C-alpha cells in the first residue's frame, strides 16, 4: 500500500500541535491531522485516540513529500517516550515505533546519530543540529570542552548546567564525559522551556541542548538576553532525519526528494519561514 | 583490494605540494603541535597531463586516513585528472549526457571513493551513494571588515546597485545555482554583471575595494577569514548542504563509512579537524 502511518512529537517549531476546531472536526490552512492517544484514568490503559491539528517545519516538509513521492498517511503521535532512547535494551519513542513496525517513518526533531542509525534507516539530514549551549548573556564559557563542564568542582560554586534528559543530546555527554554526566544530572530539566525560565532568572548558568532548537529559541528570547555561545556555535554537528525501517523501500526516494527541495530553493524558504528570529 | 581514491586539489580540505627532491613529503606541523599527515597522491601539475607523485594533506586527507584505519583498508590516491568536481555535460551530438570530473572517474570505476568536499546535491545522488555529511557547509558573504550584511535577504543584495557591488566565480556552483532559481533573477543579473574567474581573484577585489562582496563556500570564506584578518564573513549562512564521501551504488564500505562518520562527529574528531584545518 502506499497510505503510512507516520510518527510524530511535539516540539517547536518543528512541530505544533493545535486542537481542531470544534464545530468542523477539520484541519484547515497549513496544518494537518494528527492523532494522539490519551488515557482515560490512570488505573487501566483504555484510551482515546483525540484528532488534532499538527503544523510546522517538519509537517510543511511531510506535506511535500507526500505530494512528490506519492503516499498518503496517518499521522500520530507518540506517546511512549519522546525522541527515542534504549531503555533496558528497548528501544522507545519515534525510533522505538519505528524499529517496532507501528511506523514505516518518524518525522520531526529527530536528531541522526550512530546509535540509532544501526537500528533505522535514516534519510539525508534536512536540518543541521548538533549540540549548543545557552547562557544568560555575559555568562563566559568557550564550548563544551570549557574546564567549568568538564571538571566542575575545580570551581566554586560549581558551574549550574544541565539538558533535558533521555535524548541525543545526554547520549552523548554520557559518552564522551562520564564526570560531566554524572554531575549534570542534578540540573535535569522537564522541558526546554523550563530551562530557559531557570537560565533568565540565575538558577541555571547554561543550558545544554539540540542546536537548532536552541538558536530559534535565542531569535525570539523576549529582550534578547539569553544566547548561543561562539557565536551559534554547534558542536557534534548533525542533522534531523526521516526515519525509515531497516531496508525500507521508501529510503531512495524519500532521500532523492529532499535534494531535490535543496536544489530548488524550497529548504531555504521553508527555513526563513519557520526558523526566523529578531534577534541576532 | 587496494581502494583507488579520488580527490581534488580544493584548499583547506586537500592541499597540494610538490614533493621534495628526494621524492618524500616535507615534515611540517599543525598550529596544535601535531605533525601533518601528508600522502602522496598522483596527478598532473590543451595541455598533456604528466602524472606526477605529489605531496596531499588537509581535511580531507586526515579523514581518509581515519577511515582507512577505522574500517581496514589500504587505498592509493590520486588526483582527478580533469580537474573537476564532476557535472553532467552533452556528447557530441547530442547523444546522452556524461558525468566528467571526480563522478566520471567514480563511475567508470578509475577509482572506488570520492574523498574531497563534495557537495552532496540530487542530481548526484541519483547516480552515486554519499555518505552522511562529513562537513555541514553552505554559502555565506566575504565583506571588508566593518561591512554590514545580514545574507541573502539584505536590502544591498535584493536592491542591488552599483554602489555596492558583488559576485562569485563565473560558471561555478553557485553561479549556476543562482541561475536556476527565478527568485534570484533580479540578484543574478547583477552578480553576471561581475562574476570573477577564480575565488582568489575575486578575493583579492574584496581587499582592493573593487568588489563589496564575495559569495562562496562557508568553509572557504571562514578559512580566508582566519588568515587575512581585514576581511571577514557576515550574514546568516544560506543554501545550506554538506560534503558527503561519494561511492558507487551498492558498494560494501557504505554503511560503515557513513557510521564512521557519525562516531567522529559524535567523538569530537571532526570538530578538532575544523579547528586545525579551517578556523584559527
Ligand atoms: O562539489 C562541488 O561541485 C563543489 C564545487 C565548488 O566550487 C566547491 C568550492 C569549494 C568547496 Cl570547499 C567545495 C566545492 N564543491
Ligand atoms: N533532537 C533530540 C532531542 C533533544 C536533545 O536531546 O538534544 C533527539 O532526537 O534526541
Amino acid at each position: 500500500d502506499n497510505h503510512l502511518s507516520i510518527v510524530t512529537l511535539e516540539e517547536a517549531p518543528f512541530v505544533i500541535v493545535e486542537d481542531i476546531d470544534p464545530l468542523t472536526e477539520t484541519c484547515v490552512r497549513n496544518t494537518v491531522p494528527c492523532r494522539k492517544f490519551v488515557k482515560i484514568n490512570n488505573s487501566t490503559n483504555e484510551g482515546m485516540n483525540v484528532k488534532k491539528c499538527c503544523k510546522g517545519f517538519c509537517i510543511d516538509i511531510l506535506k511535500k513529500l507526500s505530494r512528490t513521492v506519492k503516499f498518503t498517511y496517518d499521522l500520530y503521535l507518540v506517546t511512549n517516550g519522546k525522541h527515542g532512547k534504549k531503555v533496558n535494551n528497548v528501544w522507545n519513542g519515534m525510533i522505538g515505533e519505528v524499529v517496532y513496525q507501528r511506523a514505516v517513518m518518524a518525522v520531526g526533531s529527530l536528531t541522526i546519530n550512530e546509535e540509532r542509525s544501526e537500528v533505522v534507516d535514516f534519510s539525508v539530514p534536512f536540518v543541521e543540529t548538533g549540540i549548543s549551549v545557552m547562557v544568560s548573556r555575559g555568562t563566559q564559557v568557550t564550548g563544551l570542552s570549557d574546564k567549568k563542564f568538564q571538571r566542575p568542582h575545580d570551581y566554586s560554586p560549581p558551574f549550574r548546567f544541565g539538558t533535558v534528559p533521555n535524548g541525543s543530546t545526554e547520549r552523548n555527554i554520557r559518552n564522551n564525559y562520564p564526570y560531566m554526566h554524572q554531575y549534570m544530572t542534578r540540573f535535569n530539566q522537564r522541558g526546554v522551556e523550563d530551562a530557559l525560565v531557570s537560565l533568565k532568572t540565575g538558577k541555571l548558568d547554561a543550558f545544554i541542548y539540540d542546536a537548532a532548537v536552541l538558536n530559534y529559541k535565542a531569535g525570539r528570547d523576549e529582550g534578547c538576553k539569553l544566547v548561543t555561545i561562539g557565536s551559534g556555535y554547534i558542536f557534534a554537528t548533525t542533522g534531523y532525519g526521516i526515519a525509515l525501517q531497516k531496508g525500507s523501500p521508501w529510503k531512495r526516494q524519500i532521500d532523492l526528494a529532499l535534494l531535490q527541495f535543496v536544489g530548488d530553493g524550497e529548504m531555504e524558504e521553508l527555513e526563513t519561514l519557520w526558523l526566523t528570529g529578531i534577534c541576532h | 583490494t587496494r581502494l583507488k581514491i579520488v580527490t581534488i586539489h580544493q584548499e583547506p580540505f586537500v592541499y597540494v605540494k610538490p614533493t621534495m627532491s628526494d621524492g618524500t613529503c616535507k615534515e611540517e606541523f599543525t598550529v596544535n603541535g601535531d605533525p601533518v599527515k601528508k600522502v602522496i597522491c598522483t596527478g598532473p601539475n590543451g595541455s598533456p597531463r604528466h602524472t606526477v607523485p605529489q605531496c596531499c594533506y588537509g581535511f580531507c586527507i586526515d579523514l581518509l586516513i581515519k577511515l582507512a584505519r577505522t574500517m581496514n583498508f589500504t587505498y592509493e590516491v590520486h588526483l582527478v585528472a580533469d580537474g573537476k568536481f564532476g557535472t553532467q555535460e552533452r556528447v557530441n551530438n547530442s547523444n546522452k549526457k556524461e558525468w566528467n570530473g571526480m563522478m566520471g572517474e567514480l563511475l567508470s570505476g578509475q577509482a572506488d571513493m570520492i574523498v574531497a568536499p563534495l557537495t552532496i546535491n540530487n542530481e548526484r545522488a541519483q547516480y552515486i551513494e554519499f555518505s552522511k555529511p562529513f562537513k555541514y557547509q553552505g554559502l555565506t558573504i566575504l565583506v571588508k571588515k566593518g561591512t554590514r550584511i545580514t545574507g541573502i535577504n539584505d536590502p544591498r543584495l535584493r536592491n542591488p546597485s552599483d554602489k555596492f557591488i558583488y559576485a562569485t566565480v563565473k560558471q561555478s556552483s553557485v553561479d549556476i545555482y543562482f541561475r536556476r532559481q527565478v527568485e534570484l533573477s533580479t540578484m543574478y543579473r547583477h552578480m553576471e554583471k561581475h562574476n570573477y574567474e577564480s575565488a582568489a581573484e575575486a578575493i583579492q577585489a574584496v581587499r582592493d575595494n573593487k568588489l563589496h562582496a564575495f559569495i562562496w563556500d562557508s568553509a572557504v570564506l571562514e578559512f580566508e577569514a582566519s588568515q587575512k584578518c581585514d576581511l571577514v564573513t557576515t550574514g546568516e549562512l544560506f543554501f545550506r548542504s554538506g560534503f558527503g564521501i561519494g561511492m558507487r551504488k551498492d558498494s560494501p564500505w557504505k554503511q560503515n563509512v557513513s557510521l564512521s562518520i557519525l562516531k567522529s562527529h559524535e567523538n569530537g574528531f571532526m570538530e578538532d579537524l575544523d579547528k586545525t584545518w579551517v578556523r584559527y
